[PDB]
């Protein structure tokens, strides 16, 4: 299992390899319908992407699938949260699609949810996160999200824990700083866990109000969490 | 549908 | 707090730990869906008060407004209360030990709709704390992070630095290399993801019970769950 | 109540 024997730099570029590509996007109805258009085809990316995080295609099938219907809303908002990072007070959901807070405003429930994911923005801005810091994280959440609901996924988590403190000491932080900022880190994503948990029942809501409609792949994904 | 996406 | 070393942080910290309380459990009746969510929302109901105290005596808690006081535990009391019974359960395997006279298995949660999948969850967490050997130490840090961390999205970050510190001064004295003592920092913190999790699952649950009149919620335990917007 | 309380 070649996962378990890379080095950190080949964690590294590894995970910086398996990234996704930015896609574009094109009333309260029209920006649902923007949203999740664009969350349904991010989703088939993702797929790709998982599959090429060292360790991950070791799981089983039915362990696969699990990892992504648990994981899918986090790693969706982690990435949106990343792109976000250098525009103050804005969500870039893509490159041609860039909300200001207050258009939250034109979908009923949504401006809770954005302003929590412009204060996890403001956040990894604070902490300068790197982008292969960033990398990192992504990965960590595909593979511990739903881990709980197993020996080889710890260990594949231990070289991902392993790869982060090799990427800060090799920026020079002393020890203490070091696992200062991947304790900072880590706790970012008990916040991440409750956006999604507050997003999937915004989307669930979206599609019973018949806001929007909901089709194929992200309509399985949110009724997985059920 | 993700079943099969992953194969 | 902030001039605390690790070793009067620890000590600060198990001096303030709740008592384990009891619950009104009956055993001349059968459970019913409302007379076992009677009994879990009551014992929640006397935690909190023991919760709003010991929070006090968390090193930097007390340093903050009166608002960001509320918000905080506003934002984290279902986790706290998870995580102490998760702590609690530990040397009960198969169990949650609710209170001494409250010792509860998964089939006893299907008595309440939806209950048995918040009780997987927390066996899960109690079987893990267990496979890890989570000692009382690194507990009690644990439940200090939620209260700080779970609602703080300058002073609060330093207090939390000042915790990372003092688990992993625990973990060097206990003897981990220091390759171990970032992979298990690593593995306790994102256990708070999974604590996370239950708790936003475990407030959809309380609300239901409400919203369908199964149980009545009074006082503080109502204020509790309102302050969540759901 | 918790406002008070604390
Ligand atoms: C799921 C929602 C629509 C899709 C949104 C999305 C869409 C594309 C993306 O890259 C990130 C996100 C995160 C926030 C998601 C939203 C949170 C609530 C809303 O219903
Ligand atoms: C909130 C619930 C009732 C109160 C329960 C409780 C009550 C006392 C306690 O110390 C821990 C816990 C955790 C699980 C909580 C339950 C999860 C769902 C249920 O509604």
């Amino acid at each position: 299992s070649l996962a378990l024997s890379l080095t950190a730099d080949q964690m590294v570029s590894a995970l910086l390899d398996a990234e996704p590509p930015i896609l574009y996007s094109e009333s309260e109805a029209s920006m649902m319908g923007l949203l999740t258009n664009l969350a349904d085809r991010e989703l088939v990316h993702m797929i790709n992407w998982a599959k090429r995080v060292p360790g991950f295609v070791d799981l089983t099938l039915h362990d696969q699938v699990h990892l992504l219907e648990c994981a899918w809303l986090e790693i969706l908002m982690i990435g949106l949260v990343w792109r976000s990072m250098e525009h103050p007070g804005k969500l870039l959901f893509a490159p041609n699609l860039l909300l200001d807070r207050n258009q939250g405003k034109c979908v009923e429930g949504m401006v809770e949810i954005f302003d929590m994911l412009l204060a996890t923005s403001s956040r990894f801005r604070m902490m300068n996160l790197q982008g292969e810091e960033f990398v990192c994280l992504k990965s960590i959440i595909l593979l511990n999200s739903g881990v709980y609901t197993k020996d080889h996924i710890h260990r594949v988590l231990d070289k991902i824990t392993d790869t982060l403190i090799h990427l800060m000491a090799k920026a020079g932080l002393t020890l203490q700083q070091q696992h200062q900022r991947l304790a900072q880190l880590l706790l970012i994503l008990s916040h991440i866990r409750h956006m999604s948990n507050k997003g999937m029942e915004h989307l669930y809501s979206m599609k019973c109000k018949n806001v929007v409609p909901l089709y194929g792949l992200l309509l399985e994904m949110l009724d997985a969490h059920r | 549908i993700l079943h099969r996406l992953l194969q």
